């Protein structure tokens, strides 16, 4: 379907086997599958199959997943985001104490 | 009441690999 | 992302980081998103990155949330409801 | 059961899209 | 939104407010929308707004809901269907039992 | 485990009226 | 409906008159619908009405249904996969 | 919470149409 690199999910809290939602910035489709683990550190984002019609290597995707919960745990509910520049590298941050000058 | 909420999301990643013939 | 102005996502009972679909009355097209809160009295609707595909400045959109409940509770439901004009003016009822 | 549905839980009805952008990160 | 004569969401356990999908038969259009009753016996099927992009007057269309159970309730779970002909026609059986020959 | 299924459906009816003006 | 060979449904766990997505590997179309139970042995996998718009005799197509449970349940989840070839062969393993 | 999870339950991959009707009622 489309494979994620395990850190990618790990650090958005994606599960193997979830329903994913995804939008291609490139060419604005919109589309929804479910993720498989790729390797750890490989910075893969394969696209499989039918959604191979809805996306092409080079193209800038967000990739989402959503969940389920009462009104009251909502109103302070914290998303997972992890963010990405270049050869898909995650930015931090996350930022060290400074201990230098 | 029950709302659907963002879990989290990948932001701005680059698709690596394409093709109607992979599994999955 | 989609951000909107806080006061429009009170008087809707939307709330941040919620499941949204946007129907877009002036060019039909339907896509789902989720909401971000922009400062309250901004009057600010925002689309980004891929939904800008969908959506232009100008455009008239209806947003809706959905949630899910018992059938007993789903019969006597009201959903809140915000009526919009002009410069994005919010109104009670049409 | 119990059955559960799905109900419009709230709308902005007609509001006018004041930014578009592609590009905004964010 | 959509507005569905009553008799008609009596018959097939939809509610006002109710999430609805929308499959258009004539042009192959689906999407997403949720019900408002209209008047009873009225037979109207109205769309409004953006939803009026997707659909046309004499345009044959399928209404569904959807709704979530455990697994062993959805096992037996039967749906509530309505057949229409004509100028939404609401077919019957419910036959009447056999009293004359 | 939860599942989605069909609530019920209006089979093959006819659009009586379609307006972009119409409200809801 | 899209009528499916009770015994596929048996495999891949799902219920007659579930919601189901089909997604079309020959055209690229996603749709979503609910499925009904053909005859058992019939290999049938049969799209009607609107959904004969997505789809064609031939077409290669995933039918996929999902279902909700809490997060530690999701962890260790494992989906009910069969996998075809030829004249809708049925097989567990790819 | 409990956080609900939305998960592939089950597929039938590479499946082949066998019948395609606009006009069959059903």
């Amino acid at each position: 379907s489309c494979a994620i690199d395990q850190d990618f999910l790990d650090a958005a809290g994606i599960l193997e086997n979830e329903a994913i939602d995804i939008w291609n910035v490139t060419n604005g489709k919109r589309f929804s599958t479910y993720a498989i683990a790729a390797e750890r550190g490989s910075r893969i984002i394969s696209v499989a199959g039918a959604a191979a019609h809805c996306a092409s290597v080079g193209d800038i995707v967000i990739i989402a997943s959503f969940v389920t919960m009462p009104d009251e745990e909502a109103r302070t509910w914290r998303p997972n985001v992890a963010y990405f520049e270049g050869d898909n590298e995650m930015k931090r941050t996350a930022k060290a104490i400074p201990v230098q000058v | 009441m029950i709302r659907t909420m963002l879990q989290g999301k990948l932001h701005r990643v680059k698709v690596t690999h394409a093709d109607l013939h992979y599994e999955g």
